């Protein structure tokens, strides 16, 4: 325990003392560890359920504002691969016929989706959850297409050599084989869905995450950019809990 | 029994963009029912795709085999296989795989009888004390035990044995030998182990077949076997004629070949 | 009458006078040379020549002394060349060979 | 010489200090042009030992020794061939072999060593693929590179960790063979490790077979007598072969039968808390370290507390006592404890280990005053006396049947043309009367201990003729010995005991301390007798009582000095090639596993090093007055050379675990 | 060719034309296929280098100037990403003393650099090749440095028999093992520097693919949709072959 | 065993030690010394110990290394040994 | 033939010079040893004289004449054989 927990506190002293002494300099204009934390500790650390009632809450409601609407989101694409990718794959003269597509559409950017997105539905709340479901899809299903193409040759012979066909094929030998590239998937579709939307809310507004670092920078204050750089740590941090716990998941089974 | 699984002049010719290959050549088999044929021979002589063929998984595209006056085309449960990766499910633990294969072959037998075919054969191989854990949590000589377990949960005809001692330690070959040829009479089914430690094939077989090696493989030299059936591993080693005829397999791998 | 010599390692002192002191034997010409045998470093290394001269009764236990504190278990422990003195003399006295310490 | 493995002592650390020792003492020779190949059961250190040769790792004791001068680090000298394929891939063939030449032979520049690739990658047949890439290859000749490589760099003592052991048996064939014409056509010398008894004993120049389980150890260094130009189809053929490779494999079947014997005597139910240990001895002032032991105090110091000594009056006594389990680790006569184990007798075999040896040198075989003024004076006067006539053949005595005092004496007797059992007769006799014996004129010599010899001379009725320094001058004459059932019960008890007795040893070793021990043996308790009757040879010059002058015996009752406190194996087992020489007993076909479970080296080695001791015994050579070269790895052959002897029946002995 | 080139054309024509029919119904009120190039053919497909002035010119400029960013972006990531990725690695104490600051590091989704790297630089250019560069080592860094300590210990032991300690052993034995890593890393590194690019400009404007599509959605005409989605397209077909690229190099090395 | 016992000057250790190291006989313990001859030189003192057989041969090897003709060379100190106990395994002779 | 190698003080070096001299045979081999008996670690100096046995009387009586001390650490003389010498410069068997 000493021997792992130690090593990074260390890194932190280094990384504070570095990262402190650069406030001396006018020209690095930014806040120090002194006082970044220090007039942030009351009204956003102390209390992070504090409530105002318009788009200004604490840091707690702003981190489940948006952690609701990529649980609420990205739930219809957690079910996508699960679904539509075991359809791919076991149709081989479909699985090239969509291949191509496919990789075109999962390069393109997240949050390129947004400008349409917003034309589509006329409404906010129901536009930064598409684009979660839309970005999050791609990385899930073709990393879910891709196992029923690589199930190992052995366990497709340990099945011939048995008469085991149809449905208790499937759910046998097939879909178990797969689980743990879907977990892959869903690990990177996480992540990956993360990203859309902390981005997301920063083009459209309203209560959540992002949107709160926007609306503090263009709102330029005495010790703006004190609660910015505590919002980073947040939003860091908080990535960090959905993409490890997604692979606790993936321990089980 | 007079006309058990029949080979009738298989061969097998691969497209080999360059011309013909012809692995297969003009095989003349006559397995009799209850034996132990072996297929020592070099690496890459067609060994493994003449088993693979019988199994049901090739086609000979020059013959066909016979079990029973039944040609072979399909895999079945019959013709029970045990790889020499072990092919184990990695998800089901060691009772749950050998379930599988009993499910797929009774799947109208009734419920909580299985569970006592199983658990009835998984004793005769010494592993119902480890029934839960994982193949991933278990010793590779264990491994191998739940793939003919799992083999011999069916009844089987046929059981083809391609090489499964292919990374087990010396000293749990000894073990496991005694325990497959132990079981081999108790249920008398023909099985047709593949086999490349020569001194293994002599103290277990009946009637070991060397192929000629090179691209025209041929079965060649079929020996016979003539130790007592309640084989004794070390009382057939310093018996003066298991020199005469493992020297002589020797002479027909090495020197010839 | 006899002579041990124990080539034994730099350091290994301390630990053979503490313990042989023990055996009855008082006098010791402890000395410094530079040996060179089976082990590795760079070409030459330093060694303690211990020299004693002993009883006939007690040499081939003084040895024995030698050897349990001497020891290292790792080569190049030395050796002990143990050879005759005949005329031992104590100018003390001048007396007999007896060593008569 | 080449290189020798030196005294090699691998210690092993593991969480709580369990020190699991691989390896102890470890001696090997290697000859140049020698192929030794390490045969040895799984389990024991192979890898360990030849990671050590390879120096990949750093050995606890000792060290291995190349050309006279020790080897620390990995170096271009001594190659390897590692168990996975260990190859590039991201080279080609020719690179791989130019990866070993490119960086030993920097003072050869290109065009020079282009040849040098190309041959070597040339003589291993790896002629056509040298181009294509290691994945491409397939497993069968992806470890031809490996030596390719390794014998590119012209090494010195190239190494084989086991480098073809996944490969199927047929590629195991046909590429030994292609390392058997590198090893003809060139003069290469190799340590290799093998698994599979087939792949050495084909190759290989002398197979160094080890022992199994903690503490590991070379156990008989087999030797193949093939000529060097070898075809492994003419090899086969050769007609003592598959003689030889059913020695190897019996042995490899022992290691793997008597290894679940250890484990199970491990996991069996322990002792009880005995409150009073009794221990048997004999009245002999040789039995000094056992008397001193208590009433000095040393089983206290260790906290042994109460513990009783039962002398005995008949050396029958003591045998029948600890196999009984009337007593318990009763000091006992060097040679009977390897005589118990093997029923010399026809007797139930009860295994009774030895583990401190506690004395040497104490024998002397003096003959009586008749003999003495016929003309007796050495071996030769006798032989010649008995030839003159049968005139009342001369009957012998000895302490017991078997033991260190009726074989050593009946090889004196033997070497000087006589036949103990046909040309004279030995009678066991207990040492106790036995000085009334002599007058009565029953017999007229001896072989008893120090006390009762000098009666003789004393009293002017014999002379001591031989002694045992001038015999063999490393003579056991007594043991610790405890039934192996009282060993895994009680696994303490026997720590402390066998601790105090070594510091009995130490203590009555010094000559200062011996006059106080004079007293402590002249008591109705312990050996009663006038003092001044053993006072000869322990605080005197001894006497020899045939008309010379007494000769101060420096080392005559050695208890600590000169490494006596050994079981080692090389000497009970000569033991053994002596109580089968007169018929005793079969010769066991599986001594290199009696003599390991007879003497519990390691109780001695944690017992040692705990105390402070020079733990590693010594490579003890049986030398005798007319040394014939003992070889601790062929007694058959040994005891076929002999001129006297019985007929020689080999028969496996089998011993129940208790 | 007919059989896995011929396919996906085919996928085109069901997937435009089930696309049709949508203009008709209220709902998902986009531009329909057959009239996104209508008003796109004439100045903008044709003429990609359409230059006109300032923060007006022709898609071709606009994917230049973005995709030159990437350019001189993840290029000193690149740099600074080898370097320093096999510094850490090697020694195990210095790994577990960074590792987990780099993981929660790792994880903060671009666009939350951004509000503070515009706050250390004023001009708006140099920040987009810092949130790209600080946004990029993080998955060339720990796929670089885990590579290292992945070497088989197979390749350490015969480079330590073989003397091959010092400076040769980093460039016949460590580096040529880390390569495969390497573009792993740079798999995943080239693909999340294009996802900040474009989603870095339509934040803080500018010429380039992001301001275009964005700068659109602010101002409503006749075309404002139907460019969105030829820029929507363009995106998918960069960020596809600017990541194949690297799927290129990496099968010759 | 027999003791060979040589002084040799200072600067010559590298001519014996390279004659006996390929000689077969590796161990050798060098001292300095003061010697008068004929204030006092800086001579040295190699010492080694060989069975009866080895003393012609390595005897033979040590006058050949420095062999220059100049008076104030040293000699070849030779003694018996009755034993010669190693410490790693104390064995004896 | 005799290896004389008497262990005298430090200070008594520069004494026996006459009379080591005028014994007649004056090479000598001189060295340093940290002695210890009664008297810790003390220098002294160690002289190995390889006199001739015929006169190793006439030479042993000169050096505890000068050596004569009285005090403690007055040292110890040893006397061990020889059986061959020869010179290195020659090489002439002695
Ligand atoms: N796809 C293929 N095309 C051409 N030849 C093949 C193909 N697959 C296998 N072969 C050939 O079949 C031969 C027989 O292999 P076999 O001896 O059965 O393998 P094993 O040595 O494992 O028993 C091989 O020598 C190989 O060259
Ligand atoms: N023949 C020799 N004569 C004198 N000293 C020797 C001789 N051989 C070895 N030594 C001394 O023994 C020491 C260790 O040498 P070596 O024997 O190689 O190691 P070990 O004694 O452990 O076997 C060296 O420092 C050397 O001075
Ligand atoms: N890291 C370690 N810690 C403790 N013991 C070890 C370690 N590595 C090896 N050993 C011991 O060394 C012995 C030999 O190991 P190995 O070389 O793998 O098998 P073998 O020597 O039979 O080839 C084993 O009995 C094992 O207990
Ligand atoms: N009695 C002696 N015992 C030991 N060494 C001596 C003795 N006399 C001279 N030597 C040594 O021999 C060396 C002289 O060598 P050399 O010049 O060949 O003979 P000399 O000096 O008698 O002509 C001196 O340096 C000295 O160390
Ligand atoms: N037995 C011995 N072994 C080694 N050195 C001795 C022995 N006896 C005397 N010496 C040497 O002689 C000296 C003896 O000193 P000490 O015991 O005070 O008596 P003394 O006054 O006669 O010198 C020591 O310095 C020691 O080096």
């Amino acid at each position: 325990l000493w021997k792992k927990v130690v090593p990074p506190l260390v890194a932190l002293g280094i990384f504070l003392v570095i990262w402190q002494l650069l406030c001396l300099n006018p020209n690095f204009k930014l806040p120090g560890p002194i006082e970044t934390f220090s007039e942030t500790w009351d009204p956003f650390i102390i209390n992070p359920f504090f409530d105002n009632g318009e788009s200004d809450k604490g840091l707690g409601w702003q981190i489940l504002s948006s952690l609701g609407r990529v649980g609420l989101g990205f739930s219809l694409a957690a079910i996508a691969g699960i679904i539509l990718g075991i359809l791919i794959g076991v149709n081989p003269l479909v699985y090239n016929a969509v291949d191509p597509i496919f990789q075109v559409l999962r390069t393109v950017p997240p949050l390129a989706w947004l400008p349409i997105s917003l034309a589509a539905f006329q409404q906010a709340n129901p536009s930064a959850i598409f684009v979660i479901f839309i970005t999050s899809i791609w990385p899930i299903l073709l990393n879910t297409t891709v196992g029923v193409q690589q199930i190992p040759q052995d366990y497709i012979n340990v099945a011939k050599v048995l008469r085991l066909k149809g449905v208790k094929y499937f759910f046998k030998i097939v879909f178990p084989a797969t689980v743990p590239y879907i977990f892959t998937g869903l690990r990177i579709g996480i992540g990956l869905s993360w990203l859309a939307i902390v981005a997301a809310e920063m083009l459209v507004g309203g209560v959540g995450i992002g949107s709160f670092i926007w609306d503090a920078y263009n709102t330029t204050t005495e010790t703006n950019l004190s609660e910015i750089i505590l919002a980073l740590i947040y939003v860091g941090l908080v990535g960090l809990l959905l993409d490890r716990l997604v692979g606790f998941v993936a321990s089980k089974v | 029994t007079d006309n058990f699984l029949v080979v009738e002049g298989v061969s097998k010719i691969y497209p080999t963009p360059e011309g013909p290959y012809t692995v297969l050549d003009g095989i003349d088999l006559k397995v009799r029912e209850g034996e132990f044929v072996c297929l020592i021979g070099h690496s890459g002589c067609g060994k493994s795709t003449l088993l693979n063929m019988i199994s049901g998984f090739n086609t000979p595209s020059e013959g066909v085999v016979l079990l029973q006056d039944k040609p072979i085309t399909e895999p079945g449960p019959d013709r029970m296989m045990v790889f020499q990766n072990y092919c184990l499910l990695p998800w089901l633990n060691v009772f749950e795989n050998v379930y599988l294969a009993v499910d797929a072959v009774f799947p109208n037998k009734p419920q909580a009888e299985k569970r006592a075919i199983v658990r009835e054969h998984l004793a005769m191989v010494g592993l119902t004390e480890a029934a839960e854990k994982k193949p991933s949590q278990i010793s590779g000589g264990m491994k191998q035990r739940v793939a003919i377990a799992r083999a011999l949960s069916i009844r089987p005809q046929v059981l083809i044995l391609d090489e499964p001692f292919g990374a087990l330690d010396a000293i749990t070959k000894e073990e496991l030998q005694e325990e497959l040829l132990q079981i081999w009479s108790d249920h008398q089914v023909t099985v047709l182990m593949i086999t490349h430690d020569i001194d293994e094939a002599l103290f277990l077989a009946d009637r070991v077949v060397m192929m000629t090696n090179g691209p025209a493989a041929q079965i060649g030299e079929i020996l016979d076997i003539p130790f007592d059936r309640p084989r004794n591993r070390r009382r057939i080693m310093e018996d003066p004629k298991y020199y005469d005829l493992r020297n002589y397999a020797l002479d027909f791998l090495f020197n010839r070949f | 009458m006899k002579k041990v010599e124990a080539i034994i390692r730099p350091f290994k002192l301390d630990e053979v006078k503490i313990a042989l002191v023990n055996a009855g034997i008082v006098g010791m010409t402890v000395s410094e040379v530079r040996g060179f045998g089976r082990q590795k470093g760079v070409e030459f290394l330093q060694k303690l020549k211990v020299e004693i001269v002993v009883e006939d009764n007690q040499v081939d236990m003084v040895v024995d002394k030698i050897i349990a504190a001497a020891r290292t278990g790792e080569i190049g422990d030395g050796k002990i060349f143990i050879s005759p003195v005949e005329q031992v003399i104590r100018i003390r006295t001048g007396e007999k060979n007896t060593e008569a310490v | 010489t080449f290189v020798e493995i030196d005294h090699v002592d691998r210690i092993f650390d593991l969480p709580n200090g369990g020190r699991y020792i691989a390896l102890k003492n470890i001696e090997l020779k290697i000859k140049q042009g020698e192929f030794v190949s390490l045969i040895g059961h799984s389990g024991c250190g192979k890898s360990t030992l030849l990671n050590i040769i390879a120096g990949l790792d750093r050995a606890s004791i000792g060290g291995v020794t190349l050309e006279g001068r020790e080897i620390r680090e990995p170096s271009p000298d001594r190659m390897v061939v590692f168990q996975n394929y260990s190859l590039l891939p991201w080279l080609t063939v020719r690179e791989n072999v130019a990866l070993a030449v490119d960086e030993v032979y920097q003072g050869k520049s290109k065009g020079e060593r282009r040849a040098i690739i190309e041959e070597h990658i040339d003589m291993v047949g790896l002629r056509l693929a040298a181009n294509k890439r290691p994945s491409e290859l397939s497993g069968g000749m992806k470890q031809r590179v490996a030596i390719a490589r390794a014998l590119a760099t012209r090494p010195k003592l190239l190494l084989l960790d086991e480098p073809f052991g996944a490969l199927d048996a047929l590629t195991r064939g046909s590429l030994q063979e292609q390392l058997m014409k590198i090893c003809n056509e060139h003069q290469i010398t190799c340590v290799m490790v093998t698994h599979d008894v087939d792949e050495a004993l084909l190759l290989s120049d002398r197979v160094v077979m080890l022992t199994n389980g903690p503490e590991a150890h070379i156990g008989q260094i087999l030797e193949v007598p093939i000529s060097r130009p070898r075809q492994r189809l003419e090899v086969v053929k050769h007609p003592s072969y598959y003689n030889l490779r059913n020695e190897i494999i019996y042995f490899l079947n022992q290691q793997k039968l008597a290894k679940k014997r250890q484990t199970q005597q491990a996991s069996a139910p322990l002792g009880t808390a005995k409150a009073v240990i009794e221990i048997g001895f004999m009245p002999l002032t040789d039995s000094a370290p056992l008397i001193v032991a208590k009433e000095k105090g040393f089983f206290a110091k260790y906290g042994l507390d109460n513990v009783i000594l039962n002398r005995a009056n008949n050396w029958q006594a003591i045998a029948t006592g600890v196999v009984t389990g009337k007593l318990d680790a009763a000091q006992m006569v060097a040679g009977m404890p390897i005589a118990l184990t093997l029923g010399a007798g026809s007797q139930t075999p009860t295994p009774v280990i030895n583990a401190l040896n506690l004395s040497r040198n104490a024998n002397a075989i003096t003959f009586s005053k008749r003999l003495y003024n016929q003309g007796v004076r050495s071996l030769a006067d006798l032989k010649a006396v008995i030839d003159s006539s049968p005139d009342q053949i001369l009957t012998l005595g000895v302490v017991h049947s078997a033991s260190m005092q009726n074989l050593i004496l009946r090889y004196w007797l033997a070497a000087g043309g006589i036949d103990p059992d046909r040309d004279v007769s030995l009678t066991v006799i207990p040492p106790t009367q036995m000085v009334s014996q002599l007058k009565a004129g029953n017999i007229d010599g001896y072989c008893a201990g120090e006390p009762w010899n000098y009666q003789a001379v004393h009293d002017d009725l014999g002379f001591v003729a031989a002694t045992a320094l001038e015999i063999w001058s490393g003579q056991p004459k007594k043991v610790l010995g405890v039934r192996e059932d009282w060993a895994q019960k009680y696994p303490e008890t026997y720590l402390n005991l066998v601790k105090a007795l070594i510091e009995a040893c130490k203590y009555c070793d010094d000559l200062r301390n011996r006059e106080e021990i004079l007293e402590i043996l002249c008591r109705p308790e312990y050996l009663d007798v006038n003092p001044a009757y053993v006072r000869s040879g322990f605080i005197d010059p001894y006497d020899r009582g045939d008309g010379t002058p007494p000769q101060q015996l420096t080392a005559y009752n050695q208890f600590y000095l000169n490494k006596t406190n050994y079981p080692n194996r090389t000497e009970i087992l000569w033991m053994i090639t002596q109580m089968a020489r007169w018929g005793l007993t079969p010769f066991p076909k599986n001594w290199v596993e009696i003599t390991e479970r007879v003497c519990r080296t390691d109780i001695f080695g944690a017992a040692a090093r705990d105390l402070g001791l020079l733990d590693i015994g010594e490579d003890d050579p049986i030398h005798l007055f007319d040394g014939k070269l003992f070889n601790p790895s062929e007694p058959i052959e040994y005891l076929k050379s002999l001129e006297i002897r019985r007929q020689i029946r080999i028969e496996e002995v089998f011993i129940s675990s208790g």
